């Protein structure tokens, strides 16, 4: 998270780290057994680390669970990154509580202007790699579909939304993919793509989770 | 990759009217060894390199 603050303690209980030998993505816990994430984070045999504080030391809460089914969205386009959404089913159900807790799915999409919380363990530096040990948080508003489309001409689909600061300085970054974008206690978007990090006039792009609520719900009920 | 003006964009190149350039466009994953680079020097949007460059 380029230009963020340490979340500290545990205020992002629904956060999870996708490991494949090392951390490579984040994800949100939708409920005991399922984890939503960026379809481009898909990898063969992912291991989910929940209730993490420091992704290197055993900070009390330590839960490494293997993923049973890693269901990628059936229309995700690896090129356009449209429909960048994937559901993960944990081999074993995660232990819900005050530590690890699920985040709620939205019922209606966030109107532009809404202030959200993006979080992750991705790179902090704009230029150069400085991957943090602790979870970083970033308050950021949802930009207008217009400023979004203008920044990334045509590339911005109906399943994408821009969030951050057009000025730059604060934005999600490599290692933050699949992470949560919570607005008013709901999961609104998944950290997806953008140009570099915190670059002026190049806001972070995120997956519009509200458009996938149905799919999410059906997938869980059948698998 | 795309035919472009008098030239032809290969692998990781994006076509700019008449010239093929690289992009800083990337998904936000964490490649252990960074993004994979084509023979032209560009890095692919969201594909990681299998070994340090």
């Amino acid at each position: 998270i380029v230009g963020g603050y340490t979340c500290g303690a545990n205020t992002v209980p629904y956060q999870v780290s996708l490991n494949s030998g090392y951390h490579f993505c984040g994800g949100s816990l939708i409920n005991s057994q399922w984890v939503v994430s960026a379809a481009h984070c898909y990898k063969s045999g992912i291991q989910v680390r929940l209730g993490e504080d420091n992704i290197n030391v055993v900070e009390g809460n330590e839960q490494f669970i293997s993923a049973s089914k890693s269901i990628v969205h059936p229309s995700y386009n690896s090129n356009t990154l449209n429909n960048d959404i994937m559901l993960i089913k944990l081999k074993s159900a995660a232990s819900l509580n005050s530590r690890v807790a699920s985040i709620s799915l939205p019922t209606s999409c966030a109107s532009a202007g809404t202030q959200c919380l993006i979080s992750g363990w991705g790179n902090t530096k704009s230029s150069g790699t400085s991957y943090p040990d602790v979870l970083k948080c970033l308050k950021a508003p949802i930009l207008s579909d217009s400023s979004c489309k203008s920044a990334y001409p045509g590339q911005i689909t109906s399943n994408m939304f821009c969030a951050g600061y057009l000025e730059g300085g604060k934005d999600s970054c490599q290692g933050d993919s699949g992470g949560p974008v919570v607005c008013s206690g709901k999961l609104q978007g998944i950290v997806s793509w953008g140009s570099g990090c915190a670059q002026k006039n190049k806001p972070g792009v995120y997956t519009k989770v509200c458009n996938y609520v149905s799919w999410i719900k059906q997938t869980i009920a059948s698998n | 990759t795309t035919p472009c003006g008098p030239v032809t964009c290969s692998g990781a190149q994006m076509c700019e009217v008449d010239k093929c350039v690289c992009s800083d466009l990337h998904c936000k994953v964490k490649c252990e060894h960074g993004f994979k680079k084509d023979d032209n020097g560009c890095e692919y949007a969201c594909i990681c390199a299998d070994a340090p460059q």
